[PDB]
């Protein structure tokens, strides 16, 4: 009845889809052979969640979502592991070789040769679904598949759907901290080519995840299995209303209007803010006031930025768990209280609320611990103004001398390209500045 | 499927090579007879890239076998795992090089070389997709530097989208073992530079020097050697035959690595090398490891890095690491050294991780590098080659074979040209205001 | 003692079919000497000055640059300084389909910049063709391919794939050079149309999206002028010889993939295009900076082009750009790219020098 497709591109969503359908199996009692055997004493219902997990007569479920990384490393662990018999055998490898960390390879040549396998598949899923809502992109800022193979997929869906939620829940470079020498190059094409096709993209830092794993839930020594588990939590929350019951819903399509200003500034960020270990599980309330001044916390923010150097524009808080309205409009009007968040002048409004019943479900061999609340804050800030400014002076550093440039050449690009995109996010620069400006008369 | 194409040229490259295999083999279980006795089922999965699979799980490896003297060739049959190499694939002739670039060029090796081409596009074309070729030879001799660098120049016109790894015995500053190393190091710079994508140069008194520093070896032999370089050949080929968490290509690599067509001169490392006596009051972690890729004294290209700037570097751990305990490494190398790193590229890291590690090592490490201070091994050169080709010394042995003086000039200019490239980033850059 | 100045100058095409088709805007307007790029959204506008401005956007308005004005402003010069003894180069830059090929060689009956050079040369010979002066000329024309050259005056023999590429070298004085390639002598105007004609016709075209006679090579024709004087001496006379190079220079395009509907050999060589235009680009990047106090190392070496004319972009040579410009509004980001180079190899200056041939002999040490 409603049904959304997660699409995972490159070996940054793929783990965390592996990290996102381990948790979505466990919410609605699905077995890794995509068994449900608790359906047989219910003989009903609709535990065959229809948002994710699509339903055979013989008892098995199959997800809804498509694998893709032009690298057959990563999509191989889940053939050969314990999540083998839950996906269909279409996991699309014409991984041959893989991108190089090149723009140009992901977009112009070995973009192709897979991108119109890649639509096949999910036309036929879509044909499946009946209330096809949107989309849920995975994919990273810095690779070659996950900035290339998404644009040239963004634009290809925003022709053969068209106006449909397409949202990105995308891993941003970090200022200081990276792997690679060519992210922002790699970050500024995207955008350059993702803004006049998506709807909302919800940006992560691992260098922040890092950080929030230290101070709360005291890991030292992290890895990608743990900062993964929290974005699957993010994505739970997001498409909760989807699937379970509560007091106040929210639609894909909510996120689109609310959080978006101006079709240019549609950049958000997450939280999440009892992440908490099973010690402090104890000593500790967990309320709703509790956890709604944690999701301001500029500490406890999923992407690098500190808020505080500039100004909010749109807030949507969803609410898990046991939770009473009373105790959320007690909470904002705390926040509004506190001079140090600002609002803009042309938003007074500007919070959203979702409440749902069903709890987080706890996956054995993590680290968060068990609640009966939890809560996602999306924000729209001016702040990250500041993130985009790093990016296109590192980009003209390494523009200025041409460096790394005959590597995109090499495979379809042109110097012209490098140009525009500089300028349409100098201008996105700008936009940022007449937003935060107050309005005379 | 990332298939790859292994070349050894000369006494060095086959005596490498042969020990390759000795530490390829024992990783993914195959014993002398091409037979697997192996424990995981990982090892089988992409035994493809080196090994192809003969008739009852023999695996045979696609090595290319060539020099101009039978003798190379008889070490590996009459030895550990010579009963593995294709007996068609050891190409081989007599009456060597004669330390004569001029030789392994154009004379001897153009009668061989066709014969070479026969095994690799037979090798080549049974591979599904081709990654890229690797070749280890060595340079101050003629059939590595003569017949490989030919080989290389051939290849590049076929397969010009291919990789097309190197891994070079450099001469040395002090002592030298053959007396006509610069006209034949020069004459090659002067074609590697056209025609490679990553040369990873190495010298022997370095490892002299790791093997006495670090492993306190007190009778180094070549085996021993040999056992360190094919360790780093394995670091940058092990993202294609094991999983991890950040997996690496050999074309991320150079992608990362080469900013300029011209400037993939690499110094190579590895870690955790050890005595066998302080290996129990050492503590396996990645700031111990960390500290010994970046110390000067675990180079193998006998260039100090301190004497110049890290254009850009990667770092290929294998083992459970714990990725933030890479990127706070990485990142303290940048903000405490700033000096010798370039400023026009903010991260001057790559780093990759696999979740397989050696044979008998909790993790291991290998680190390439790219700096200014390979300047001073072409400089050396074209030192003593202008001071030869001045007198013209030893000319009449390349000019008897079908050479000119215009060919040496050539080559000498190059080469003074790739110094001013690396020298004109060493020195530290300022804009107006910035 | 001498630092001669790089003469720039610019062409504005008039709309193409493609730009008549989509009805697309003029931007680029002028008043003479300065050229104006105003923006469609008009937020900001550009303006560039230089030495030399072209206007072939009418050809009923006043200001109209013919054939033949381009010519009289721009080569007329340079023959002047090639009679006097200088060495000198023109080369085109520009987009695809900007009138690059257009400017240079011309058609049938639109002669572009080459036939004018040679003929109005001859001319001048013929009318100064004493016993006192002697005139011998060679000429070469070759082409730039996927990095491979080749050359554009010989009658290829009948074979599944005949184009036997030749091999470029560095003299340690003339500097780089071209092995095996034909100089073929000429003493009229008919040899050299001839020739070129050849030349054109072995040259590399193909049909793509923004012009169905795009070149896929770079063009580089040679004349090699020899002139032998005398004067009274111990001896016998005709004892001094001015030798000239000049380098005319016809180069592709950027080719985006994109619009340029592209596959295959197209997308290759296009790449190959895109690879010569980077490397050159940064050697006028960085002839610019060195010419403003900055220690900067020009790359020739990545790039055949830039390699064989290192003597002309930098070196001993008097040498003039002809930048081509589309006025739509759908190019304006390349337009404004190949401005912006332009408006920096202004500030280019070279070394000329006259070529006496007898520098260390005997008349140096008279000096
Ligand atoms: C703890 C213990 O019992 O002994 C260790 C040991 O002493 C050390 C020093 C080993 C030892 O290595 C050497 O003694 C050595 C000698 C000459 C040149 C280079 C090394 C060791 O032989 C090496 C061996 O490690 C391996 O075998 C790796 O798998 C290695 N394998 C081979 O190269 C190999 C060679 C011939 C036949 C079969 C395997 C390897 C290295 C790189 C990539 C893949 C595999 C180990 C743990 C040890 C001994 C056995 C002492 C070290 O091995 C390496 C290069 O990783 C040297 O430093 C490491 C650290 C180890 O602790
Ligand atoms: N959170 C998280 N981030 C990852 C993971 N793997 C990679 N990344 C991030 O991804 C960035 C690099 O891009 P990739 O994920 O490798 O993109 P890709 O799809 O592999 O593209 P290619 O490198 O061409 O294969 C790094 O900066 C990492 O921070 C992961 O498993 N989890
Ligand atoms: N590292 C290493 N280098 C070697 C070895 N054998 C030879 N070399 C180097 O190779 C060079 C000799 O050239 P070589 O190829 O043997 O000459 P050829 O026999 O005529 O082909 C010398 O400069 C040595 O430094 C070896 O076993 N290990
Ligand atoms: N000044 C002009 N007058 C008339 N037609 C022109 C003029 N300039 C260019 N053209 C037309 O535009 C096209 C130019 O293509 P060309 O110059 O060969 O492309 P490129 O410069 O990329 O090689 C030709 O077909 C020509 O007829
Ligand atoms: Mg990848
Ligand atoms: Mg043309």
């Amino acid at each position: 009845m409603r049904e959304c497709i997660s699409i995972h591109v490159g070996q940054a969503g793929v783990q965390i889809g592996n990290a996102c359908w381990e948790l979505y199996c466990l919410e609605h009692g699905i077995q890794p052979d995509g068994q449900m055997p608790s359906d047989k004493t219910i003989g009903g219902g609709d535990d065959s969640f229809n948002t994710f997990f699509s339903e055979t007569g013989a008892g098995k479920h199959v997800p809804r979502a498509v694998f893709v990384d032009l690298e057959p490393t990563v999509i191989d662990e889940v053939r050969t592991g314990t999540y083998r018999q839950l996906f269909h055998p279409e996991q699309l490898i014409t991984g041959k070789e893989d991108a190089a960390n090149n723009y140009a390879r992901g977009h112009y040549t070995i973009g192709k040769e897979i991108i119109d396998l890649v639509l096949d598949r999910i036309r036929k899923l879509a044909d499946q679904c009946t209330g096809l809502q949107g989309f849920l992109v995975f994919h990273s800022f810095g690779g070659g598949t996950g900035s290339g193979f998404t644009s040239l997929l963004m634009e290809r869906l925003s022709v053969d759907y068209g106006k449909k939620s397409k949202l990105e829940f995308s891993i941003y470079p970090a200022p200081q901290v990276s792997t690679a020498v060519v992210e922002p190059y790699n970050s500024i094409l995207t955008t350059h080519t993702t803004l006049e096709h998506s709807d909302c993209a919800f940006m992560v830092d691992n260098e922040a995840i890092y950080d929030i794993c230290r101070r709360n839930l005291d890991i030292e020594r992290p890895t990608y299995t743990n900062l993964n588990r929290l974005i699957s939590q993010i994505v739970s929350s997001i498409t909760a209303s989807l699937r379970f019951d509560g007091a106040l819903n929210v639609d894909l399509t909510e996120f689109q209007t609310n959080l978006v200003p101006y079709p240019r500034i549609h950049f958000p960020l997450a939280t999440y803010a009892p992440v908490i270990s099973a010690e402090k599980a104890y000593h500790e309330q967990l309320s709703v006031a509790e956890i709604t001044n944690a999701c301001f916390e500029p500490a406890n923010q999923m992407v690098k930025c500190d808020p505080r150097h500039g100004k909010y524009m749109a807030c949507c808080l969803l609410y898990r768990g046991d939770v009473v309205p009373k105790d959320v409009n007690a909470a904002i009007a705390t926040i509004k209280t506190k001079r140090s968040i600002q609002f803009v002048d042309w938003c007074p409004t500007g919070f959203k609320v979702g409440i749902n019943y069903q709890p987080p479900t706890v996956v054995p061999g993590g680290d968060l611990a068990k609640v009966q609340r939890a809560v996602c804050m999306l924000s729209n800030t001016t702040a990250i103004a500041e993130a985009w400014a790093r990016l296109d002076h590192k980009f003209d550093l390494m523009y200025a001398k041409r460096a790394f440039v005959h590597w995109y050449v090499g495979e379809g690009m042109e110097e012209g390209e490098f140009s525009e995109a500089r300028e349409d996010m100098a201008a996105l620069e700008k936009d940022y500045e007449e937003v935060g400006v107050d309005s005379v008369e | 499927m990332r298939e790859i194409v292994h070349i050894q040229a000369g006494q060095c490259g086959n005596q490498i090579g042969a020990k390759f295999w000795e530490v390829i083999s024992d990783e993914h279980g195959i014993d002398p007879t091409g037979s697997y006795h192996g424990d995981s089922d990982l090892q089988l999965e992409r035994i493809n890239v080196y090994y192809n699979e003969a008739t009852g799980n023999k695996y045979v490896p696609r090595a290319i076998l060539v020099d101009l003297e039978p003798g190379t060739m008889d070490s590996v049959r009459s030895g550990p795992f010579g009963q593995i190499f294709r007996p068609d694939n050891f190409v081989f002739g007599q009456s060597g090089a004669g330390n004569n670039w001029a030789k392994g060029h154009y004379t001897e090796g153009a009668e061989l070389v066709d014969s070479v081409l026969d095994v690799v596009r037979k090798e080549s074309e049974s591979c599904d997709c081709l990654q890229g070729f690797q070749l280890t030879h060595s340079l101050g001799g003629g059939t590595g530097s003569g017949m490989g660098t030919l080989l290389i120049s051939k290849i590049r016109e076929e397969y010009p989208d291919r990789i097309m790894n190197t891994f070079s015995v450099m001469p040395s500053p002090k002592v030298s073992d053959t007396v006509v190393e610069p006209y034949n190091a020069t004459l090659s710079v002067h074609q590697l530079v056209e025609n490679t994508d990553e040369t990873y140069c190495i010298d022997n008194e370095a490892l002299y020097d790791i093997c006495f520093r670090t492993l306190k070896l007190t009778t180094p032999t070549y085996g021993d050697l040999n056992h360190l370089v094919s360790a780093t050949m394995s670091g940058v080929t092990t993202c294609l035959r094991f999983p991890g968490q950040l997996n690496a290509d050999l074309r991320k690599l150079a992608v990362n690595m080469v900013p300029f067509p011209r400037l993939h001169f690499f110094m190579p490392g590895f870690a955790p090398l050890t005595s066998r006596g302080s290996q129990q009051y050492r503590a396996l972690t990645v700031p111990e490891l960390t500290q010994q890729m970046f110390d000067s004294k675990n180079m193998m290209a006998a260039c100090d890095p301190r004497h110049g700037r890290y254009l850009t570097v990667a770092a290929i751990f294998r083992g459970r690491m714990s990725m933030k305990e890479v990127d706070e490494q990485m990142l303290n190398v940048q903000n405490k050294n700033s000096s010798y790193f370039v400023e026009w590229i903010p991260n001057n890291v790559k780093t990759a991780v696999c979740d397989i590690p050696p044979r008998g090592l909790k993790m291991s490490a290998t680190f390439i590098g790219n700096s200014t201070a390979i300047q001073e091994l072409f400089k050396r050169i074209s030192e003593q080659f202008t001071a030869m080709f001045r007198r013209k010394a030893f000319l009449h042995w390349y000019t008897g074979e079908g050479m000119d003086e215009m060919e040496f000039t050539e080559a000498e200019s190059n080469m003074n040209d790739l110094v001013s490239e690396y020298q004109q980033y060493q020195d530290a850059t300022a804009d107006e205001q910035g | 003692e001498f630092n001669s100045q790089v003469t720039v100058a610019v062409r504005v095409r008039p709309f193409s079919k493609r730009e008549k088709t989509e009805k697309a805007s003029q931007v680029v307007f002028t008043n003479g000497e300065e050229i104006t790029v105003e923006h469609p959204d008009m937020k900001q506008v550009y303006s560039f000055i230089y030495d030399v401005s072209f206007w072939s956007f009418d050809e009923c308005h006043p200001g109209y640059a013919s054939q033949t004005t381009v010519y009289e402003t721009l080569a007329a010069p340079l023959l002047d300084r090639a009679f006097e003894g200088y060495n000198t180069c023109l080369f085109a830059y520009g987009q695809t389909g900007s009138g690059k090929s257009y400017t240079m060689m011309g058609l049938n009956e639109e002669p572009g910049i080459i036939p004018r050079f040679c003929e109005d040369l001859f001319a001048q010979i013929a009318k100064k063709q004493t016993s006192e002066v002697s005139y011998h000329l060679e000429m070469s024309f070759f082409e730039v391919y996927n990095e491979k050259i080749h050359d554009l005056l010989v009658c290829k023999g009948e074979n599944g794939q005949r184009k036997q590429p030749l091999r470029a070298r560095e003299h340690p004085v003339s500097g780089p050079y071209v092995e095996g390639l034909s100089m073929n002598v000429v003493s009229s105007y008919s040899d050299i149309q001839s020739w070129l004609e050849l030349g054109n016709k072995q040259r590399a075209t193909a049909a793509t999206g923004m012009n169905d006679k795009s070149s896929r090579s770079h063009s580089v024709f040679t004349l090699v002028m020899t002139q032998t004087k005398t004067e009274v001496v111990e001896g016998e006379e005709h004892d001094h010889r001015i030798t000239s190079r000049i380098n005319l220079v016809d180069l592709a395009g950027s080719e985006r993939c994109s619009t340029a509907h592209s596959s295959g050999q197209r997308l290759k060589e296009g790449v190959s295009i895109n690879k010569s235009l980077l490397t050159l680009g940064k050697v006028i990047s960085a002839l610019s900076e060195q010419a403003n106090g900055k220690r900067v190392f020009i790359p020739y070496r990545e790039s055949t082009l830039t390699w064989l004319l290192k003597e002309s972009l930098g070196g001993n040579s008097k040498t003039a750009m002809i930048a081509t410009v589309s006025p739509a509004a759908s190019n304006i980001e390349e337009t404004l790219s190949t401005l912006r180079y332009a408006t920096q190899a202004r500030l280019i200056v070279n070394i000329a020098k006259v070529n006496e041939d007898m520098n260390a002999k005997l008349i140096r040490e008279l000096k």
